[PDB]
């Protein structure tokens, strides 16, 4: 039984596009068409607005929390072509960086695993993906993947730092081989996997099963599984689960999870990679779980009552 | 040394100060300075001129650095011990004399040495401060030494000068002004109505001008609510501020000149963020005063979304709805210049941020009062205009899609 | 000034500057006209009067910083004005040093 | 992997997260097991010492054999999020994270401890980091962490020499250490205005200590009644001119050095 | 040296087309430092590679 | 006796001040001063009557601050007892003492009228800002910064202390006290500034009803 | 070259090139990843420092106007101090390689310590 634990009045003046909890589940960031990002302390069924972040000139599409080892850092991306990095210092939030290297709307932002440092992926309607890296010394470094998707990139999601199975087959003295990978979805109906090799980003895999724009992509957290899992959703109303049992074979198998009667906007994994949330154009959020036979079942249809 | 002490004392008592300055003091110069410094430290600052004597003594020997140090110590002690109008006037003169001495020195050597504020100058001959157990407290063996440059002495001079200007304007404030930090002094100058001196002080100390604009807004509000007596008192503090153009035409009220002063300060002191305009508007709305059209029109051109949130914060639903109607008309291409919008809603124009959440809060606040036929008439006018906007947005988005779908044959 | 009444001239000039009746654009010229009176062997301006002049010089400098959009600090009229300002600073510092010594010698 | 992850997540939601660690420890794959255990610790480890939190930590360390280092690492990450730089440094030290601890202490705790004269507090961290097994693993130990520790040791030795009528051998060891510190205080990397203030206070204190040591190294055979202790200017001048002092204090020191040099020249004629 | 930056500067001299990232105006090695303006991203990558190899040699 | 005990030569009666004050408070002294003395039509006819009762009322909180603290703690206990009796459906005990309520009402009624323009209510107010009134250029005694007299600091601390965590039983007496202390041009402006300062501390967290019940925001929001 | 090695506006490898060429150990060490690189950086700067000391001792007419850092000019180099600094490094890889049997042999061969 899923129960509503808390209801947050965000006091946004226009449509909310994203809502992200911090790593500890004690802060909520929200972003809106009102061009603001709001941050709430969420404790014991109360909320307190702690920041109203202003710096975008258009609708803010996505927010993403960095890993807490780097402090309280939030990325935001917007229709105004900007990516903004916000940081809290001494209980005050400030704009620490602004990236304007995209020619169109920046639709998605995702922080890399903390093993890689402060690295942010940014997907844009200019069809490019930018990778922003902060080394601690000097300006943010930028690697731009030009023509990542035709027409536009809608979503980006980082792979886990450690390959599935690499902790089971290691005799006691080799460091885990950390491979920088992320997945993207675009307006060319493709899901694409990117890999860093020799300091360059290459298209590692091209995943073909959607018949219209890929709206969102989510790489599943690898908690002790030997398999890599990706979810994708599309304007075609389909949700696919992509699985790869061997990181060497580069073989990805699509499984149709469901076909909705309307557009599917978002897919999000639970931190334990055992539940997938799916958000449709029908104003519903559905929760999906894999059964022991590998079958996906809907375990909750949260009707927005009121 | 004891005969030298006796000579210095007897010459000071006889007022034979010239002989004391002219004597060569071969190898005894540091001891004479130490004796006169010890006496200048022991005696009352208003009755005997030992600092002025030490200054004359160092000027005569071209020791401008020590002359500056002595006059700076004199100015600091006057600020601590003598919180009178006459004490503040002597303090400003001693800091001016210090600055003049350091300007005669090469810039490389134009610095004074101070023990940090909190170094107990034990009065030479004070009984050792015994702890509760009767033991001599060990002298804290780090008199941290602060090096003051000419720029830091200019800040202390401006601070003493601002204390003196306040004390001249109101003699009762001299006791308070003597101890006030630069931040407290801004608040006191703002209460007195000495806004240019407060702005000059904020610029020298790099303080926020927010308290100056709030206080001027509060004086403008009190003037607008005040009778003939408040208008008479207003000419005194208005004259104390540099209106570079007071043409006393027989037709301007003191309230009109206070608003002209506010406009001139907003024009001279542009903040990068709308902070000063926001602060004034938020202050006016907190007192229920109708916003001036010139302030609305300037702020419409700068940030109309923040203005809408301010009207909503103070339940001004009618003005909030008129602002949204005009902002929607501006986006549709009617009056876009009044809102700073470079290009109206077209397939090729930059995306203007639409404050949809604030407009939805306005629609909710107008809708919660079902009994008010007026709020429903406003809400229906707003909805019809929002529909006109969404239809034109849909068309502009479809025409942008068509512009993107014509094939690159070039 | 032409009738060699320097004390009265100095007081009037100071009054004109402090009464804020002078146009801001004319403040440099007024300060420059004070320069010959500041450099006289005899202390004409008191320490208090000199502080006021210094304040006026600072107010102007502050006013110039508020009126100059960051895109016009590059054309050839900033160098002469800066030289005049430095000359005035030096003259004001020298007069202040002289006035403090003279005023202090009278109080002893 | 699904069974271990699902049951561990059920136990996490019920508040039995210490037993969710036990469930994850059954994962066959060492890297996945280690990642899952550290991830759960980083979420649920509390920095506040309650009797319940300490019972859960004792269960993990003593019953589950989880390395105490990983619990301290999770508490350090949480202390960083909460902005508590003291507890962050303490848990990085207990977690054997010497390099992160040293960088945190030098950048954010050392200046505040020097300005507030809280030398015992800075010595607890730098003393533990000073062990010969830990120092080899610390980047830039000699240029930062050692300089603050050697400064504290020079203050401690001076306070001991003021309380005991000390032997001349301890005064020579103090002199050699003070002379070394004068060279190394210049090499401290200042990132904040507070670090520059702390560097200037260290420089001022070290110069005053150097004067006191040079005055106390004199044999008592030059008592002509009426002159201040004759500090040998030739040994003092090369070291004062290298100390990063504030301009006002450097000018006072140069005036004191020039007046004392003029007095040496007037007494040798 | 800096072929892409040189190309982008020559193209800016021939076409007033809007909103490209401000790049260095001069081609001396001190121009990025003196002007605090970036090179073309390809020339910056080529220089980073070259400098790494020069260090190895 | 408390005034004299500050001076070394009368030790024999120095401890007899506190028990005599407790007996006086037990005799409803503040109620009698309010109804029988200040309530008399003839109290306001002689300036020196007002000055002497003013001094008696202001000497109590200045010379005996520990008794004022005891009266407060007792009124907070009595408020808890009344709240507990009301929750149990019982009448409040008839033995409850209203000593502090009567002191607040006495201050409120004493200052309600100032027929001789003595401005004696100003001793309860401490200026936090120097009034820039530029309009009496006419006495040549420059004295910057007298610290307010220790008496005026103690009385202004009493007015502020009486506002802090105000019990529902003391709400009306405290407003009546402020009404008495707000008689006169300067007194009214200081009272206005106090009520304005009580509102300013919580605009950003709408879910904690932690505003002072004696503030302009509470008065007009309630209306 | 010393000033160019300290300027953070330059790339880490350009700084390291000028650091190798000027004797700036602090700016060279950040690009040295192995034991062999770290040992080379210390020995290269040691030789460059000792050569610069002898040149300055021999040439009577050095103009004081171009100060290299005193720490580099007054460096008291020993063969032992290099290997003590290698043991004090924060670089995990170098500390692991410093325990390898051949690197221990190479250290003692360099020190001339057969015992």
């Amino acid at each position: 039984m899923v129960s509503v634990i808390n209801t947050v009045d965000t006091s946004h003046e226009d449509m909310i596009h994203d809502a992200q909890m911090d790593y500890y589940g004690i802060r909520l960031a929200t972003c809106s068409s009102d061009r603001s990002v709001k941050i709430f302390d969420v404790k014991n069924g109360g909320q307190i607005l702690i920041a109203d972040l202003r710096g975008h000139d258009g609708p803010v599409w996505q927010v993403a929390w960095a890993h807490p080892m780097y402090g309280n850092i939030l990325a935001s991306c917007s229709y105004d072509r900007k990516v903004i990095i916000w940081k809290e210092e001494n209980g005050t939030w400030e704009k620490t960086y602004e990236y304007t290297g995209h020619d169109s709307s920046v639709n998605s932002v995702c922080w890399a695993p903390h093993d890689f440092g402060l690295v942010l992926a940014c997907g844009s309607s200019d069809g490019a993906i930018s990778i922003l890296t902060f080394t601690g010394d000097g300006p943010w470094e930028v690697k731009k993947i030009s023509n990542a998707h035709t027409i536009g990139c809608n979503a980006v999601s980082w792979a886990p730092s450690v390959i599935p199975g690499s902790l089971v087959d290691q005799p006691s003295s080799q460091k885990p081989n950390y491979i920088k990978r992320f997945v993207s979805g675009g307006c060319d109906n493709l899901v694409k996997i990117w890999r860093e090799e020799d300091g360059q980003w290459k298209e590692d895999q091209k995943l073909e099963a959607h018949s219209d724009w890929v709206r969102d992509v989510a790489w599943a957290p690898s908690i002790g599984l030997p398999t890599s899992t990706i979810a994708s959703c599309s304007q075609d109303g389909r949700v696919y689960i992509w699985t790869s049992d061997d990181a060497a074979t580069n073989c990805w198998t699509p499984k149709l999870l469901h076909k909705f009667n309307d557009v599917v906007w978002h897919v999000s994994w639970s931190i334990t990679a055992n539940i997938l949330a799916v958000s449709g154009g029908d104003n519903k959020v559905t929760l999906w779980k894999e059964s022991v036979d590998g079958q996906w079942a809907c375990i909750s249809d949260v009707n927005k009552g009121q | 040394l004891d005969c030298l002490r006796q000579l210095v004392v007897v010459l000071c008592e006889r007022s034979q100060l010239q002989d004391l300055v002219e004597f060569p003091y071969v190898n005894l110069h540091n001891e004479v300075v130490g004796i006169i410094e010890s006496r200048a430290r022991a005696v009352d600052l208003m009755t005997h001129n030992y600092y002025e004597l030490l200054y004359a003594f160092h000027i005569y020997r071209h020791n401008y650095r020590k002359a500056g140090s002595v006059m700076f110590e004199y100015g600091m002690r006057l600020g601590r011990e003598v919180r009178t109008l006459r004490g503040l006037q002597k303090q400003v003169n001693s800091y001016l004399a210090c600055l003049n001495c350091l300007r005669l020195i090469r810039p490389e050597y134009a610095w004074i040495v101070q023990p940090v504020s909190g170094a107990v100058y034990e009065r030479p001959g004070a009984s050792p401060k015994r702890n509760y157990d009767g033991e001599s407290s060990a002298v804290p063996s780090s008199s941290q030494i602060e090096i003051l440059e000419l720029r830091d002495l200019e800040k202390e001079y401006v601070l003493a000068q601002t204390r003196l200007t306040l004390a001249k304007h109101n003699p009762s404030t001299a006791a308070i002004a003597g101890s006030s930090a630069a931040e407290e002094m801004v608040a006191l100058l703002v209460q007195a109505g000495l806004f240019d001196t407060a702005i000059s002080l904020c610029q020298t100390f790099k303080l926020a001008l927010t308290s100056v604009f709030e206080g001027l807004a509060c004086k403008c509000i009190r003037l607008q609510q005040g009778g003939e007596a408040a208008q008479a008192e207003a000419w005194e503090w208005l004259a104390a501020n540099q209106l570079a153009t007071v043409i006393t035409t027989k037709e301007s009220s003191a309230t009109d000149e206070a608003w002209r002063l506010m406009i001139s300060y907003l024009d001279k002191y542009e903040a990068k963020n709308t902070l000063y305009h926001h602060c004034i508007i938020n202050k006016l709305l907190s007192h229920g005063v109708p916003l001036p059209n010139w302030l609305i029109n300037r702020y419409k051109a700068m940030d109309a979304a923040e203005l809408l949130r301010l009207y909503l914060k103070y339940d001004l639903l009618e003005e909030a709805a008129e602002l949204v109607l005009e902002y929607v008309d501006a986006l549709l291409g009617k009056g876009h210049q009044y809102f700073g919008i470079q290009a109206p809603l077209s397939a090729t124009s930059q995306l203007v941020w639409f404050p949809y959440s604030a407009i939805d809060h306005l629609r909710q606040a107008l809708g919660e009062n079902e009994s008010n036929q007026h709020n429903q008439a406003i809400l229906s006018k707003l909805q019809r205009k929002m529909d006109e906007y969404f239809q034109k947005l849909k068309k502009a988005t479809d025409d942008y899609k068509k512009l993107v779908q014509k094939p690159l044959r070039a | 000034y032409s009738q060699e009444q320097f004390s009265e001239a100095a007081s009037l000039l100071l009054s004109l500057m402090t009464a804020r009746i002078a146009p801001c654009s004319f403040w440099l010229t007024l300060l420059l006209d004070a320069l010959p009176l500041l450099e006289q062997k005899q202390v004409i301006f008191s320490a208090e009067q000199t502080y006021e002049l210094m304040r006026c010089l600072e107010d102007r400098m502050a006013a110039k910083l508020e009126s100059t959009s960051p895109d016009e600090i590059q054309k050839q009229d900033s160098s002469i004005d800066n030289t005049k300002v430095e000359m005035l600073r030096l003259a004001l510092a020298r007069n202040l040093a002289r006035a403090i010594v003279t005023e202090g010698a009278l109080q002893e | 992997g699904t069974l271990h992850a699902s049951y561990a997540a059920q136990l996490e939601n019920v508040g039995l997260w210490e037993w969710a660690i036990f469930v994850l420890l059954h994962i066959p794959h060492p890297h996945i097991r280690e990642a899952g255990v550290r991830e759960l610790l980083n979420r649920q480890c509390v920095v506040r010492e309650s009797p319940e939190s300490l019972a859960k930590e004792n269960f993990l360390i003593h019953r589950l054999c989880v390395p105490a280092q990983w619990v301290h690492e999770a508490k350090a990450i949480r202390s960083r999020r909460d902005g508590d730089r003291h507890k962050e440094a303490l848990y990085l030290l207990k977690g054997h994270q010497w390099n992160p601890c040293h960088k945190l202490v030098t950048r954010h705790l050392a200046a505040d401890a020097v300005i507030n004269e809280n030398y015992r507090y800075l010595q607890s961290f730098l003393g533990e980091l000073s062990n010969p097994e830990h120092c080899k693993h610390i980047q830039d130990w000699e240029t930062a962490g050692k300089v603050y520790l050697d400064y504290i040791r020079v203050i401690d030795m001076l306070n001991l020499i003021q309380q005991d009528e000390s032997s001349g051998c301890e005064l020579e060891k103090l002199h050699t250490k003070v002379m070394s510190l004068c060279k190394w205080v210049e090499l401290i990397h200042c990132y904040t205005a507070k670090d520059r203030l702390a560097q200037s206070e260290m420089a001022k204190r070290v110069a005053n200590i150097l004067r006191v040591v040079l005055s106390l190294q004199q044999p008592p055979e030059s008592m002509s009644d009426s002159s201040e202790p004759r500090v040998p200017l030739r040994l003092l001048a090369p070291h004062i001119g290298r100390l990063p002092m504030p301009e006002d204090y450097a000018l006072e020191e140069l005036r004191g050095l020039t007046q004392s040099y003029l007095r040496e020249l007037i007494c040798d004629s | 040296y800096w072929e892409n930056t040189l190309h982008t500067l020559k193209q800016r001299s021939m076409l007033s087309l809007g909103s490209s990232r401000p790049l260095v105006s001069e081609l001396d090695p001190d121009a990025p430092i003196r002007q605090k303006l970036p090179l073309d991203d390809l020339d910056r990558e080529d220089d980073i590679r070259l400098l790494k190899y020069l260090f190895t040699l | 006796l408390r005034g004299i005990s500050q001076f070394s030569e009368v030790l024999e009666f120095s401890e007899a001040d506190e028990p005599m004050a407790e007996i006086a408070i037990g005799g409803n002294v503040f109620l009698f001063l309010t109804e029988a003395v200040v309530g008399s039509e003839s109290f306001c006819t002689d300036e020196f009557f007002i000055r002497r009762i003013h001094k008696l009322v202001t000497d109590f909180p200045t010379l005996m601050p520990m008794k004022v603290k005891q009266l407060r703690n007792r009124a907070e206990e009595d408020a808890r007892l009344i709240q507990m009796s009301m929750q149990m459906g019982n009448e409040p005990p008839a033995s409850l003492r209203r000593d502090l309520e009567h002191l607040l009402l006495l201050i409120g009624e004493l200052y309600r009228k100032d027929p001789f323009h003595l401005e004696l209510a100003l001793e309860y107010w401490c200026p936090t800002e120097p009034l820039q009134s530029t309009s009496l250029m006419g006495s040549f005694l420059g004295v910057a910064h007298q610290r307010p007299p220790q008496r005026q600091v103690l009385l202004s601390k009493f007015v502020r202390q009486m506002s802090d965590l105000l019990p529902a039983t003391l709400y009306l007496p405290y407003l009546k006290m402020l009404r008495g202390l707000a008689s006169g041009p300067q007194c009214a402006h200081y009272c206005f500034s106090l009520l304005k300062a009580n509102g300013g501390s919580s605009a950003e967290n709408l879910q904690a009803a932690g505003g002072s019940p004696v503030s302009w925001d509470h008065f007009f929001h309630s209306l | 070259c010393w000033r160019m090695a300290e300027d953070e506006q330059f790339n880490k490898y350009e700084r390291a090139i000028y650091a190798t060429l000027s004797g700036n150990l602090k700016q060279l060490l950040p690009v040295c990843e192995s034991w062999e690189d770290t040992v080379w950086a210390h020995f290269k700067v040691m030789v460059d420092s000792l050569v610069e000391q002898e040149i300055r001792a021999s040439i009577i007419s050095f103009n004081e106007a171009n100060e290299l850092p005193r720490e580099y000019l007054e460096a008291n180099w020993t063969l032992d101090s290099v290997f003590e600094e290698l043991q004090a490094t924060d670089k995990k890889r170098v500390l692991e390689e410093n325990r390898e049997h051949y690197h221990i042999i190479q250290k003692f061969v360099i020190l001339a310590d057969v015992d």
